[PDB]
RNA sequence: GAAACUGCGAAUGGCUCAUUAAAUCAGUUAUCGUUUAUUUGAUAGUUCCUUUACUACAUGGUAUAACUGUGGUAAUUCUAGA
RNA sequence: AUUCAUAAUAACUUUUCGAAUCGCAUGGCCUUGUGCUGGCGAUGGUUCAUUCAAAUUUCUGCCCUAUCAACUUUCGAUGGUAGGAUAGUGGCCUACCAUGGUUUCAACGGGUAACGGGGAAUAAGGGUUCGAUUCCGGAGAGGGAGCCUGAGAAACGGCUACC
RNA sequence: UGAACAGCCUCUAGUUGAUAGAAUAAUGUAGAUAAGGGAAGUCGGCAAAAUAGAUCCGUAACUUCGGGAUAAGGAUUGGCU
RNA sequence: CAGUCAAGCGUUCAUAGCGACAUUGCUUUUUGAUUCUUCGAUGUCGGCUCUUCCUAUCAUACCGAAGCAGAAUUCGGUAAG
RNA sequence: GAAUGUUACCGCAAUAGUAAUUGAACUUAGUACGAGAGGAACAGUUCAUUCGGAUAAUUGGUUUUUGCGGCUGUCUGAUCAGGCAUUGCCGCGAAGCUACCAUCCGCUGGAUUAUGGCUGAACGCCUCUAAGUCAGAAUCCAUGCUAGAACGCGGUGAUUUC
RNA sequence: UGUACAACGGGGUAUUGUAAGCAGUAGAGUAGCCUUGGUUACGAUCUGCUGAGAUUAAGCCUUUGUUGUCUGAUUUGU
């Protein structure tokens, strides 16, 4: 079964009961009993009419569908390998990153020595 | 009824054909947003939880979250918007989407793991994929392989090795 | 109904008797339809045939296009105002009382149908359906 | 160097004369009553404001497109989840 | 011709800008530090000027009809006061006040098988007819009406709503 | 209250007098309503049903120029400061 | 309203279907004919509602015939449910 | 409704009435037939016309539930709460009733008419007929339903210690 | 003289729609006072108590509760 909602007020609509409406512009609209259906003719307000569950929405009567709401105190912080790069070798790398200093100077001073060449190199053809 | 599930970490996706009535009843009167029982899914999916991230009703429509309606509607989609991409400059065009709330018209419907029971399933959570690529930026970088102000950051980045028979590059 | 109709048709309340005008829903010109007589009625003493929703009845066009005017030509009627139970257990009705003018064979004459029409009548007359934009 | 993001162009041009009789338009003026991308020429020594720490300026933060996998639809310059 | 341009004061800003950008070339200061200084440009940027322009706007000029003599003025009409919106002046709109504005010098209303002009056909001179059309300006993307982007659009080979 | 000696309620005054009691069948008398059509019923819009007061604006043909006219067709109507 | 005879229509072909000139009967749902009952009184037309009956059967059920190929269509029998 | 010995229960069934009718669509079938343009039928299925019996769960209607809420004139000193205006007006409105305006249902066996036949003489043949016999109608009788002879009938419990 | 019956009350259900009363740096404002800046009187209504209040079987269901009732007159024989 196939259950709706009123249009009027909210209501639930179960199979056999209410009515079904339409208007020139092709409008789906139902109603539980003939009273919303006579209001919806009358054209009052639903949010004006107390008892449906527009005004009840708006003026927070009896709003206790959720006590506390949820939120995600962190991200997922999950670790998974990224390309080719391997799970195994990132956890290396990971590993063999601190006490690189020797390793930076080290290739800081090659990096010196191969520009001292280049330059000697241009000005010798120069 | 087609199930798509999505895991994490793992990052794989897989279609369940949840023939049976009873199972699927779980989803109904749901919204993204809320969670589901893995009991209540399926025999297989026990200590299971999902959080339920959209889908697609019959004829195939985008859901849209926060439309809180079970039927569809016709809706007039602006830019920096889902279910919908400006192919021009300010171009508003409206189409109909499929509600949030979860009906008994849902062909397909999309769901994402939480948390890991006790059992385990087939290549959903039995297969690992790998990120497409790594970070760019130095910073990035950086952060991702551990280094500090001054570690040469340069030398520490994806070396991934595409061969042709000849030759290996690095790229 | 026994014309060219494809199928039966379950049965739906009666509103729409002799004498009845409904406003035209076709491009054909005409404004209004006026219940002439009923194809496939019923006879009775002192019974005042009656249309329902997707009935092929004869009508006149009162008000409209002149050339439309003083003949007597089918209809198919496509909105019916008296609230009728369909199967699935829901009453429905629509707005207004609407029909649109067709050939006895079944084909429809304009070219284009406004606003809704009646599901059952959408179905008994595939020419309807298919010219249709929306059906409920 | 595919595709895509980004910045521009698509307000150019071409077609027709339906509407329009101090209206358009033509001759002739004003903006000291306004806006202006575009090209051209000039045009920011001050921006830490319990300005002793509150402070990356060896240049710092974030998401996303393409892509890789799941698809729905009979169908469109259709789209949702990882 | 100025309450012009411009300058100084007292403060104000959901704080506007005052280069977290890109390609080549390779030189000098010491000292041997990737320490410090070093062009060609491109893009972007706050304002002013010029240009591209756009927008209103001064005076004159448009076919036939009075078997059209009064028209407008409720709800905007003729002006002021003050305020809103525009990028700007303005009943362009708002609240009040006054009853005003045009017209036998052809108002107003009707038709135009009337876009206008530059021009074309035809004549001693005067003159008559035509001009949608290869140039300029104006309107339109089937009838309206609304709007985003965009400096510039009520844009339709851009969308939304009704026929 | 209300234009009003219209209709309704109350003051002074007068009356409580129409054989009564128990249930609420059919058919009747009077008062009523009813989903869709709106005169298709009937000799015949018979009966019945809709507007109806006030204010604003708007009012054709004809004419004896006095009329038609409240023509027709539309908008508002409460309370409080 | 129903039969009998049969000159012909029906392309040849009286009775598939019509059947002239003549002739035999049937009911009183038309209209006449006489006034036997009623003028110290049978309320006279039509329409609305309503019950039953008859077959000289419009259709439905079951069959026969046709210049009935199908469809359509024309007669006849049992038939008033 | 008295009388049949009283009373109560379960009953039978003579009689009397009867009820269901029809059409459309799909398949057959674009087939049989038909040179051709045209064009079926049985069996099966889904519906629909009129009529009949019920019944309100859904839909509509009725409002004296005067049930609730609102409104106008007047009155109780004012509020609250109330009277009247022949049921003061409006909206919703529970229960009952009702609507082919809502729902379901309306059976199958035999004997026969017309007709088609079988065997078979009259009339050595033939023939549906003279004997018999088969199929056969919305026909009739049966199944069933309604009332049950108030003088049609049966069975069963107790029949007053006073 | 007990799964007894009747009258109330309770619950369930339904109809209607937010009751009286209190309070409000909620109120188009009006008329008063000097702490000319907040207060005193009138003021349709709204806001919170309050899906609240009222009715609910007379032809709705139930009742471990309160309260009561249960020997009146005639008639009938094979």
């Amino acid at each position: 079964m196939k259950v709706e909602i009123d249009s009027f007020s909210g209501a639930k609509i179960y199979p056999g009961r209410g009515t079904l409406f339409v208007r020139g512009d092709s409008k789906i609209f139902r109603f539980q009993n003939s009273k919303s259906a006579s209001l919806f003719k009358q054209r009052k307000n639903p949010r004006r009419i107390a008892w449906t569950v527009l005004f009840r929405k708006h003026h927070k009567k009896g709003i206790t569908e959720e006590v506390a709401k949820k939120r995600s105190r962190k991200t997922v912080k999950a670790q998974r390998p990224i390309t080719g790069a391997s799970l195994d070798l990132i956890k290396e790398r990971r590993s063999l990153k601190p006490e690189v200093r020797k390793a930076n100077r080290e290739e800081k001073l090659k990096a010196n020595k191969e520009k001292k060449k280049a330059e000697k190199a241009a000005r010798k053809a120069e | 009824m087609k199930l798509n599930i999505s895991y994490p970490v793992n990052g794989s996706q897989k279609t369940f054909e949840i023939d049976d009535e009873h199972r699927i009843r779980v989803f109904f009167d749901k919204r993204i947003g809320q969670e589901v029982d893995g009991e209540a899914v399926g025999d297989e999916f026990k200590g299971y939880v999902f959080k339920i991230s959209g889908g697609n009703d019959k004829q195939g429509f985008p859901m849209k979250q926060g439309v809180l309606l079970p039927t569809r509607i016709k809706l007039l989609l602006t830019k920096n918007v889902s279910c919908y991409r400006p192919r021009r400059d300010g171009e508003r065009k409206r189409k109909s989407v499929r509600g949030a709330i979860v009906g008994p018209d849902l062909a397909v419907l999309a769901l994402v793991i939480v948390k890991k029971g006790e059992q385990e399933l087939e290549g959903l959570t039995d297969t690992t994929v790998p990120k497409r690529l790594g970070p760019k930026r130095a910073n990035n970088i950086r952060k991702f392989f551990g280094l500090s102000k001054e570690d040469d950051v340069r030398d520490f980045v994806i070396r991934r090795e595409v061969t042709k028979g000849e030759k290996t590059y690095t790229k | 109904s026994g014309n060219g109709a494809q199928g039966t048709k379950f049965r739906i309340s009666l509103g729409l008797p002799v004498g009845a005008i409904m406003n035209c829903a076709d491009n054909s010109g005409a404004r209004n339809l006026y219940i002439i007589a009923v194809k496939g009625s019923g006879s009775r003493l002192n019974r005042l045939p009656a249309a329902s929703l997707g009935d092929m009845v004869m009508a006149t066009v009162k008000k409209g296009k002149p050339e439309l005017r003083k003949k007597v030509m089918p209809a198919i009627v496509v909105r019916q105002a008296k609230s009728w139970r369909r199967r699935d257990g829901v009453f429905l009705y629509f707005e207004d009382n609407a029909g649109v003018i067709a050939n006895p064979k079944g084909e429809m004459k304009g070219s284009a149908i406004t606003g809704p029409v009646g599901k059952e009548c959408a179905d008994l007359w595939p020419r309807v359906a298919s010219n249709s934009g929306v059906v409920v």
